[PDB]
């Protein structure tokens, strides 16, 4: 987990 | 409804300093993250940044850290890419690219064309090609024009502005010591020239060329 | 870093038949959320790469199921069930699990042609324009071939030529399952003017001679 | 290969007379029937004709014969078609077709117009359309042109020489008063104009006209 | 003569549903021969028709597998197995059999999209170019909307303007699943200085209020 | 039968 991952919806399911 | 634009590219001195812009609509801009990834001269793709959705948060290639910043600006649906201490390894398109749940790249624009270079821009000679060597029995007549001597790329060329498409073929650049060559060729019925104009169209944006060639018998 | 291994380089199939397309991962790309972002995107002629797979075997929304994906850990296919002429371009498989983002090195897909077809071969002098200004370039169109296979060759007063050489070329489309290409010879108006034959000549299977064009400069 | 390219179709008064040709390539033409088959302006499809290998068998429309005559020369590879006694239910585009085994127009051209009237021909005035009414903060601006007062059809249009392709909407024209009229937008990042230039390309062969309007701010 | 009554006129379906298209004719179509030469033709977006079936039931090379064709005697129907958007455009039945020979009137394929769009209005005043000549034409395009159902109104210091109001519309196409509509009111310069408003209005399903773009002649 | 039938291949199987 990195709560700087730029994805804000990809790793969504 | 979605869409996505880039612009800003053109030639740099290596060192040098550029700003892309990449123009979004028909969705909700900042819900979603968005990426600029490059395609170089050999055709690789490389993935370059990823910025999230409120822009504050960003992976890039270290290759790139120190150099290349990475910003958005939500209220004009614009992305930005400000490029500094330019390389040679950064001659490529640049594209931007919308995520979407589960896919990283799910929408792309058209990309725009960067070239780190010392070359001095130059605007193309376009030359007419007629025959020649070809058969008068023939139902078809080929014509031609060379885009000679520019840079940098790109170049468009269209034939009686697009009236005549079908039977166009318009071959990719060659470099040689610092300059571009390129040739299209279009075939047409031999009972419509010279009896009717066939004109090549060719815009070079980089230096604000334009040049009509009319295609004239020998 | 992960190394994206894509195989082959580029693949021959007749319409309606299959291709499979491999991707090897240097080491696994699990995502920390247990997902594996592997995707695949086509690029067609002249245009942007398109998301066709997305997390290993996702289908997009329009994506024909022809297309399907496979694989798990390091090991990918793309399989296409039966080939038509909109596929040509060239695929790519990209994973977006492990920073930094990597893309394999791209599969060009053709069309193995089911009938072969003759170059048609045009000669062109230099412009009086061109020559005005002091250059002679000859050009040679080589338009709508197949197979790919060709060898071109410029010849002044009988004289195999090498320098001041530039060859061109186009592969098929979605439109043309035949190849084009071009070749400009150029010369000062000086040595141009020292020589009386030029000559555009060509081997393709589809003859059991030299395709000749051929100009004297009268 | 294969290729059917027609030409000739213009403006014509009712009673006119006027020749229309298909140049063919790609094959053996002679060892082929040819069809003539017309698109009218309510878009239906009419079977005209369709001629032999050799030229000397003809089934035709009972409505042009004694107007109609078709023939070939098959030593040019090229089809006629020659119209006298028009009337306006010949108003249409006119496409020749090749047979194959089993098939009636297996390959098609592209087509020729014909326009039966006694209306003049008038060359087009073309307007450029500038805001407005647009937000400031859009990312993107749309422009447009107006292709006013022209006949008969068809115009082309293309902005900064084909440069600009994406964002492109082009409208069908309307017929007023024996006169068309045709507009086109085109969708550019905001940031881009006026800075930058963007110009639509007008062509109307019929009157070898040529317009390229700059979009100018108010 | 063989009459052939196609239907539907249109057909509205979802990407990756089915579609059947029917054709009837007035009397047998079986040629002397004993073959029945009913044939399927589609005809997309700016394009000429293109053979897709021949003999009632055999696909043309490149053709894909989600084509069949059924029937005899006076009865057929195309049937597409799973729409893609590239399928757009209208499909023609057509008899070889008896002369004259004759088509079915067409049936308009459109993609039932799965989300609707908000139109884009842009209005657009007259140049000083044509005012300067006289006239005074304004512009709305209203771009990128679905479903189709849409209605216009042009109002002039508020009220509703029937006359020199010209509008053109566009379908659908492989890249677009969405349409555009352009409206033309053509006044003189005299009389647009008359008035101060100019409104271009819309009612579209996606806005529960009329979509307005307007300018003050100022 | 029409012995001026204008295919030339059409007609063939
Ligand atoms: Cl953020
Ligand atoms: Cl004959
Ligand atoms: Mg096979
Ligand atoms: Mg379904």
């Amino acid at each position: 987990f990195d709560s700087a991952e730029p994805w804000t919806v990809r790793n969504e399911d | 409804e979605v869409k996505l634009v880039e612009s800003g590219g053109g030639l740099v001195k290596p060192g040098g300093s550029l700003k892309l812009s990449c123009a979004a609509s028909g969705f909700i801009f900042s819900n979603y993250a968005m990426s600029w990834v490059r395609q170089t001269p050999e055709k690789r793709l490389e993935w370059v940044a990823t910025i999230s959705g409120g822009g504050r948060n960003i992976y890039s290639l270290d290759s790139v850290k120190g150099r290349f910043t990475f910003f958005r600006d939500n209220a004009r649906n614009t992305l930005y890419l400000q490029m500094s201490s330019l390389r040679s390894e950064d001659t490529a398109m640049y594209f931007c690219s919308r995520e979407n749940y589960g896919s990283s790249f799910t929408y792309w624009g058209q990309g725009t064309l960067v070239t780190v270079s010392s070359a001095k821009t130059t605007p193309p000679s376009v030359y007419p090609l007629a025959p020649g060597s070809a058969a008068q029995t023939n139902s078809m007549v080929t014509l031609g024009c060379l885009v000679k001597g520019y840079f940098p790329e790109p170049v468009t060329v269209t034939w009686n502005s697009g009236s005549l498409s079908s039977g166009v073929h318009t071959f990719p650049a060659v470099l040689q010591s610092d300059l571009y060559t390129l040739s299209s060729s279009v075939t047409v019925p031999s009972s419509t020239w010279p009896s009717e104009t066939v004109t090549c169209n060719v815009a070079h944006p980089a230096s604000s060329t334009k040049v009509d060639k009319k295609i004239v018998p020998r | 870093d992960v190394l994206m291994t894509q195989t082959p380089l580029s693949l021959p199939v007749g319409l309606g038949d299959q291709a499979s397309i491999s991707c090897r991962s240097s080491q696994s790309i699990v995502h920390s959320n247990g997902n594996t972002y592997l995707e695949w995107y086509l690029q067609k002629p002249g245009q942007s790469p398109k998301l066709l797979i997305y997390k290993v075997s996702n289908r997009f929304s329009g994506v024909p199921d022809r297309f399907s994906g496979s694989g798990s850990g390091t090991d990918f296919t793309l399989k296409i069930s039966r080939v038509e002429a909109e596929d040509l371009g060239v695929y790519y498989c990209f994973q977006g699990s492990h920073a930094p983002y990597t893309f394999g090195g791209g599969t060009k897909l053709e069309i193995k042609r089911a009938a072969d077809a003759a170059p048609t071969v045009s000669i062109f002098p230099p412009s009086s324009e061109q020559l005005t200004s002091g250059g002679a370039s000859v050009v040679c169109f080589l338009n709508n071939f197949y197979p790919k296979d060709i060898n071109v060759k410029w010849k002044i007063d009988g004289s195999e030529r090498q320098n001041g050489v530039l060859n061109s070329w186009t592969d098929q489309d979605s439109k043309d399952s035949t190849y084009s290409m071009s070749s400009t010879l150029t010369l000062t108006k000086d040595e141009y003017e020292r020589h009386n034959s030029y000559t555009c000549e060509a081997t393709h299977k589809t003859s059991t001679s030299p395709i000749v064009k051929s100009f004297n400069r009268n």
